[PDB]
């Protein structure tokens, strides 16, 4: 069973940049299109960007369009979330998540991790 | 700094801006920055070039650059591709009409701003991509390296208004193992004068453009290398790049909708006939600075993956044998703000929902 293990929560001021990674175990990773998700408190758990197997194609939800990026090395097993100009509404738990399917991995999964804190203060 | 700008149909108004140093500090290399922008296009460049990596003179040269294509500024179904890369060229003269050229490149390109459409997706699907057909937002990089070689004939007598002898550009691409496209592309241009009188004041021009592209193995040359005819250097009267396939858009979240957005197409052929003559009402002296031409252009653009059995009822763009035509007539000379050049066309043959445009100009 394939483990998601995601790291590079903290704490960042309004304006900064952080880059979340989330590690995959065993060697089936580019069998996976990969998502992000996030989970403010008090809130339901939203899409925030998705990566095809070959690593080529993306998309973003609107709410980070011009201010995050995903990507990922098939090589290390790891897709990244580069996040900038972060503003206090960004404030959540994020999610890794890993699906057979593209058109899927935007609204769920087949494999999901425990997550990594961010806090943006204002 | 080397400033000009310049305006016409085909770009709107043009900026170039640029610096160069051959021999810099005596090293014997000539360096330079360039940069142009137009009204869908910006482009940057950084050139550094040895003229004689061997003494028999064969030139070595870099290139670094920078290029943003805005495709509904071009009058195409809409997308922007933001590139950037570097090529190394060897050139070896031949003799002193013929050049050749042999380099190698790398290419970073992201797609962005496409609306679901059936040749794009298509291309999409061939690189092992399953996007949705109501994929709005999806973006889509890729990186190429490539193999690129290139034959130059030129004997014109003159450069400005030639009267005699043909030209001749051959320019190939392929891709390298490990690019993320595995294509090759292939263009060919050709110019050729033939003076009536001994004066050299009646000359017939003859022109082709042909060009080729297609995948490797399963995959399909990206649609941001397309081909694309129309317009005042290719077949006047047409808006440009008009001319050949146009863009079938998946229905929103029905049936697909036909448009009359131009995509261009992977093989395209053009010609064109012109009988260039002394200029008639003009004042004596004026003639031999203006130029007067009679026109006949055609041609074609074409998709060669198109299935026409998966799309009954549109039209089958892999059809080649669309052949736009115009007539018209042109006239040239060298104004206070450079080189003018307008011409007046009227297509009486067209296809496909081409666009027409009767009335073109350029000047610089
Ligand atoms: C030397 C060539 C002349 C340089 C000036 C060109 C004139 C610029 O006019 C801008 C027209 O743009 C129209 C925009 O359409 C919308
Ligand atoms: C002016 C010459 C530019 C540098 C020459 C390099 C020739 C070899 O480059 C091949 C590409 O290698 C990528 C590193």
């Amino acid at each position: 069973q394939m483990q998601l293990v995601e790291s590079g929560g903290g704490l960042v001021q309004a304006g900064g940049s952080l880059t979340l990674s989330c590690a995959a175990s065993g060697r089936t990773f580019s069998d996976y299109d990969m998502g992000w998700f996030r989970q403010a408190p008090g809130k339901a758990r939203e899409f925030v960007a998705r990566i095809s197997r070959s690593g080529r194609m993306t998309s973003l939800a609107d709410s980070v369009k011009g201010r995050f990026t995903i990507s990922r090395d098939n090589g290390k097993r790891t897709v990244y979330l580069q996040m900038n100009s972060l503003k206090p509404e960004d404030t959540a738990v994020y999610y890794c998540a890993a699906d057979p399917q593209w058109s899927r991995v935007r609204s769920g999964a087949d494999y999901w991790g425990q997550g990594t804190r961010v806090t943006v203060s204002a | 700094f080397n400033f000009g700008i310049g305006y016409g149909t085909e770009s709107g108004v043009s900026f170039q801006a640029g610096v160069q140093q051959d021999n810099w500090l005596g090293t014997g290399y000539a360096v330079g920055i360039n940069g142009t922008k137009n009204d869908y296009q910006t482009y940057a460049e950084l050139s550094v070039t040895n003229p004689y990596f061997t003494v028999d003179g064969v030139s070595l040269g870099g290139r670094l650059f920078y290029n943003d294509f805005q495709a509904d500024d071009a009058d195409l179904s809409d997308y922007t591709n933001k590139s950037y890369g570097t090529d190394v060229t060897l050139g070896f003269p031949i003799n002193e009409y013929n050049s050749l050229r042999a380099g190698l490149g790398y290419v970073h390109n992201s797609l962005s701003n496409m609306q679901p459409q059936v040749a794009m997706w298509r291309y999409l699907y061939s690189m092992g991509e399953h996007p949705s057909t109501s994929d709005q937002d999806n973006s889509f990089k890729t990186d190429d390296f490539t193999f690129n070689y290139g034959w130059t004939y030129n004997k014109l007598d003159r450069g400005y208004f030639p009267t005699d002898g043909s030209r001749v550009n051959l320019t190939g691409k392929v891709t390298i193992p490990g690019s993320d496209n595995e294509y090759y592309k292939v263009t060919l241009d050709t110019a050729t004068y033939v003076p009536i009188d001994d004066d050299h004041k009646w000359v017939v021009l003859g022109r082709t453009r042909w060009g080729y592209g297609d995948g490797l193995g399963g995959k399909e040359m990206p649609f941001y290398e397309n081909f694309y005819a129309g317009g005042s250097s290719t077949v006047r009267g047409f808006q440009s790049n008009t001319i050949g396939p146009k863009a079938v858009y998946f229905p929103h979240q029905k049936d697909l909708s036909k448009s009359d957005d131009a995509v261009g197409g992977n093989a395209m052929a053009v010609a064109s006939l012109e009988f260039i003559t002394p200029t008639p009402f003009i004042s004596d002296k004026y003639a031999n600075s203006v130029r007067t031409s009679f026109f006949w252009d055609m041609g074609t653009v074409w998709d060669t993956n198109w299935d026409s059995s998966q799309y009954s009822g549109y039209p089958d763009y892999s059809d080649p044998s669309n052949i736009r035509m115009s007539a018209g007539i042109a006239l040239q000379w060298m104004s206070p703000l450079g080189p003018l050049v307008f011409s007046y066309a009227q297509p009486f043959k067209k296809y496909d929902g081409d666009k027409a445009e009767q009335f073109q100009f350029n000047i610089g």
